[PDB]
């Protein structure tokens, strides 16, 4: 006799940290007798930065392929006469000094990178502006956090483009540009390629429109309070941070040597009697930083996946619907209401499950 | 490779043509070096093997701990005394000893029999290493042990050194007891005399020139050279060149060989501690060993480079990207200015633009807004126009 | 204005286990060396512990070496004093405090600049 | 080991005139490597002099402070109301230690 609209936080990651380790002066900081002991091994690190450049590069492709799709970054009108739809707590305001809604400040607010290793520490060293600091990059250890090329202020801009285009313009739009048509002439087959008669629309308007302002009140009381609803990319910034973690404390660790340390292990001992213990510093070090790679490979095609399934889930459906059932996700799907994230896409569903 | 940004593209991907993109690229090359020695006030004359020698040699169960303190002490001497059948030492060089400073040395004199100085090591098996003269496993120290077969003997040899090879338990590390009681071997206790089934532990030995080279005199002087957060009392020669602050050298400080800049601090410490560490344990302040003055290291020969580049089809001119550095006139200092020139042009000048990913200074800055075709990052894209 | 906010204080069990808390703000807690500061009850003031900036140099007192533990993490700028075994006559007011050094050449003098609020800390 | 030894311990002085204060230690302090400090009662220690010689900042130039070797003093001209609280003696150098003194409360007579 009815149907819910029960819209719901699909988490998925766009991306990861933007990582870039140094080699050379993570394996070997500070000595250029290791540096010439590094080009005995020569290219087995240079290749790894080149790994992880290739990797930082196929995040800003992850942000392109979801956000960017299309083709003219348009602003909504001024007016909000969207039919008493409160798109204003998914659109960006330009009174906050970032262009975001108060859904996007939650998001902004529920995943911290505070109890992170090192992203916490790069992240407000870039955040000084008060001693000299020197580097970043080189004084926490030669780990380094790349920022994206696509700041969180464009992303949202990015999805202000397409929430003009989806409601105030159809779903005609994603074509090419925004092509202007009324709501009602919008909601005209979307009913029909559901099966459900729209006179019932097209007299209670207020219903409906109240119940998808009562879906966004639902979302809004599901993301204040509950921190594991953000979890994923909260996972995806706990799991990489261990990971970077499980780096930096592989420099306490000795490998089989006298010390955990360069210098004292290049002071006591002369290399005649020291380089095969500094090669197995090296070989530590190294294999740290090959598992390192190698998980980071592994979770970047999962990332990757994962961010080709949320741009193919508004690819050909911005362009139209579905024809067979769950084609776009859950049920009798209608459209897509994309917010921001910080390392990651979070989604709004719009659905239909009869009762 | 040290002369362009884009003749340091070519080299970290080892081919003469480059194309369209954002380079993170290598080493900025270059960066002449010289050397910092600076190691503190000094006692001078120290209590070396001259008063290690000559009568009095010590117990083997009653040795003491001879508290060496404030002293320099040229330890190649010891080394090239060519007098010393055995030295292991034990995580340090014995050649390079000498360039390294200590807060005080622990020098045990005891002497044991010929097949024992294998036993005097970390970790052995046998009754009279574990019962007499314990090392700890991660020992840092020498051994150093020779024949005295003409010294310590008389007629009949010595009753005054006793080997212990019965007690109840293992020794510590570094341990002493110097009691003279009988133990219990059987069933019928002893009670303070000996008897049936009762062992005196402690053993003397046989010093005759007809004995065995297994078991012939031979003292041992084990020197321990542990490394606490006091000043350092105890140096070798290692004469002290100046101070001079930034300007990337090696350098060394009590012993803690490294290279970099050697800045001025804002860094507050302890009494004692000479060495302030890091989260991944490496260095990250010094206490100066003379004059008591906070230092601050850092890396030098880095910044963060990115050289984007419209390939060699097009041109050679290119533009760089340092990434945490805010372009203030701080890369003459983050850059290490006193490379050649055609790299300062690409330092401080015109074109300075700030980004978010620190300052890409070479290129232009238009107020339009354009496509994109070389990303660079945080918001910005170059590309190159005629 | 610098503050040393801490925490941790009230009536605790013997031979229990408590995590004393000092958080700071208004300067660089990884720029400066901790200290931990006791005061009894109608007596004078004891000393407890001190650990630099980055935990490698630690040292404690007499009648404090074993149980008590020092610690600190500068990613949050706070420090942490770790209890074990508590005793009745540790019926104490706590402090954190921090050290400045204002360098001379003919020497090197030393002070207690800020402190903190003080923590009781009941063994009954 | 240095113990830290003071007299009396507790004065009571009129307000307005000179307040005398005496630390004693056990060896000889080089270079006077201690401090001097207020405790308002109830409230955390608050510092006055360092280096047995030198004012803090917010601190007057109505306390004054000397000694060499092991008897140290500490006068206090002219008395205000907000001068009367528990001073102490407190060295942190020559030992890793920092040891404080049993110290002495100012009171009115
Ligand atoms: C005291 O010990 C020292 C070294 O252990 C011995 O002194 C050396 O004696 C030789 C000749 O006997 C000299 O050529 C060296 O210059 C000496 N000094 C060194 C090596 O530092 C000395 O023989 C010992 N005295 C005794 C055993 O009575
Ligand atoms: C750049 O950093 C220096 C640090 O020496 C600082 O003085 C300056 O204010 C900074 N400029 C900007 C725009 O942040
Ligand atoms: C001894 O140390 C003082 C500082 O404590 C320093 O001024 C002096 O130069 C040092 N002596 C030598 C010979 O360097």
């Amino acid at each position: 006799t009815n149907f819910t609209i029960s819209v719901t936080t699909e988490i998925l990651p766009v991306s990861m940290t933007k990582t870039s380790v140094d080699c050379t002066m993570y394996i070997c900081g500070d000595s250029t007798e290791c540096s010439n002991l590094l080009l005995q091994y020569g290219s087995f690190c240079t290749q790894l930065n080149r790994a992880l450049t290739g990797i930082a590069v196929e995040q800003d492709k992850n942000t392109q392929e979801v956000f960017a799709q299309v083709k003219q970054i348009y602003k909504t009108p001024p007016i909000k006469d969207f039919g008493g739809f409160n798109f204003s707590q998914i659109l960006p305001d330009p009174s906050k000094p970032s262009k975001r809604s108060p859904i996007e400040d939650l998001l902004f607010n529920k995943v911290t990178l505070a109890d992170a290793g090192f992203i916490k520490q790069y992240g407000d060293c870039l955040g000084d502006i008060a001693a000299r600091d020197l580097i970043c990059a080189q004084k926490f250890n030669g780990l380094t956090v790349l920022p994206p090329l696509l700041t969180d202020e464009m992303i949202a801009q990015y999805t202000s483009a397409l929430l003009a285009g989806t409601i105030t313009s159809g779903w005609t739009f994603g074509a090419g540009p925004a092509l202007q048509i009324p709501f009602p002439m919008q909601m005209a087959y979307r009913f029909n390629g559901i099966g459900v008669t729209q006179n019932v629309l097209y007299e209670n308007q207020k219903l409906i429109a109240n119940q998808f302002n009562s879906a966004i009140g639902k979302i809004q009381d599901s993301l204040s309070s509950t921190p594991s609803a953000l979890g994923k990319l909260q996972d995806v910034v706990n799991q990489n941070a261990q990971a970077l973690n499980t780096l930096v404390k592989q420099l306490s660790s000795n490998f089989g040597a006298i010390s955990s340390v360069l210098n004292d292990i290049l002071s006591r001992l002369d290399p005649p009697e020291a380089e095969v213990q500094i090669d197995r510093l090296i070989t530590g070090r190294l294999q740290s930083l090959q598992t390192y790679v190698t998980q980071q490979l592994i979770r970047a095609a999962e990332i990757r996946a994962s961010a080709n399934l949320a741009a193919t889930k508004m690819s050909e459906c911005v362009l139209g619907q579905s024809k067979r059932v769950d084609f776009c996700g859950k049920g009798y799907h209608l459209m897509s209401f994309p917010q921001s994230a910080p390392h990651g896409v979070v989604f709004l569903h719009v659905t239909y499950v009869p009762a | 490779c040290a002369l362009d940004p884009l003749s340091e593209t070519k080299c970290t991907l080892k081919s003469f043509t480059v194309e369209k993109g954002i380079y993170q690229t290598s080493n900025f090359r270059v960066q002449p070096t010289e050397s910092i020695v600076r190691f503190p006030n000094i006692t001078n004359l120290c209590p070396f093997g001259e008063v290690f020698n000559a009568t009095r040699f010590a117990s083997v169960y009653a040795w003491n701990r001879k508290r060496i303190s404030n002293c320099v002490a040229d330890y190649s001497v010891l080394y090239n005394s060519a007098s010393f059948s055995t030295f292991k030492c034990y995580g340090v060089s014995p050649t390079k000893l000498n360039d390294l400073c200590f807060t005080n040395v622990y020098a045990d004199s005891f002497v044991i029999r010929g097949d024992e100085v294998r036993q005097i090591a970390p970790g052995q098996t046998g009754k009279i290493a574990d019962y007499n003269y314990k090392l700890p496993d991660d020992f840092t120290g020498c051994v150093i042990a020779w024949n005295s077969n003409n010294l310590d003997s008389k007629v009949g040899g010595n009753y005054n050194y006793l080997y212990r090879l019965f007690r109840k338990s293992n020794l510590k590390p570094f341990e002493r007891d110097i009691s003279t009681e009988i133990y219990q071997a059987g069933s019928t206790p002893c009670n303070g005399v000996e008897g049936f089934n009762c062992y005196f532990p402690l053993q003397s030995y046989g010093f005759q020139p007809t004995n065995g080279v297994g078991y012939q005199p031979y003292r041992v002087v084990v020197l321990s050279f542990e490394l606490l957060h006091a000043p350092a009392t105890v140096c070798g020669p290692k004469k002290s060149t100046n101070l001079v602050k930034n300007k990337c050298v090696n350098f060394n400080f009590n012993g803690l060989t490294g290279t970099g800049v050697l800045t001025e601090s804002n860094k507050k410490f302890l009494p004692f501690q000479q060495f302030g560490r890091d989260i991944a344990d490496t260095t990250d302040a010094v206490r100066d060993p003379q004059t008591l003055e906070i230092l601050d290291i850092t890396p030098c020969s880095f910044g963060g480079v990115s050289v984007i580049t419209p390939g060699t089809n097009t041109s050679n001119q290119v533009a760089v990207l340092y990434q945490d550095v805010n372009c203030t006139e701080v890369p003459v200092a983050i850059h290490a200015d006193q490379l050649t020139p055609t790299w300062r042009v690409y330092s401080t000048g015109s074109n300075v633009f700030q980004t978010r990913a620190g300052c890409l200074i070479g290129a232009e800055h238009v107020n339009n807004s354009y496509e994109c075709d070389i990303p660079i990052g945080a918001g910005i894209c170059a590309s190159y126009q005629t | 204005e610098v503050q040393l906010v801490e925490s941790g204080g009230g009536v605790v069990q013997p031979g229990r286990s408590l995590r004393l808390s000092c958080a700071a703000s208004g300067f660089t807690f990884s720029n400066y060396a901790m200290h931990w500061v006791r005061q009894a009850p109608g007596k004078g003031l004891e000393w407890v512990a001190v650990i630099s900036y980055d935990g490698s140099n630690k040292y404690y007192a007499d009648s404090v070496k074993g149980r008590f533990t020092i610690s600190r993490d500068n990613s949050k700028n706070t420090l942490y004093l770790q209890m074990n075994s508590l005793r009745a006559e540790d019926t104490a007011v706590y402090y954190c405090a921090r050290e400045n050094n204002y360098y001379d050449s003919s020497g090197y003098s030393y002070y207690f600049d800020y402190w903190g609020q003080g923590t009781l800390v009941t063994v009954s | 080991e240095i113990v830290l030894t003071q007299s009396p311990g507790t004065l009571s002085l009129s307000p307005g005139e000179r307040a005398t204060l005496s630390c004693r230690a056990s060896q000889s302090v080089s270079s006077s490597y201690l401090a001097w400090y207020q405790q308002k009662p109830g409230q955390a220690p608050r510092l006055l002099i360092y280096g047995a010689s030198s004012r803090a900042t917010g601190i007057p130039d109505r306390f004054s402070g000397s000694g060499s070797g092991t008897d140290f003093t500490l006068t206090i001209s002219r008395l205000e109301p907000e001068d009367f609280a528990v001073y102490y003696c407190q060295q942190y150098g020559s030992s890793p230690m920092c040891s404080f003194g049993q110290g002495t409360k100012v009171e009115i007579k």
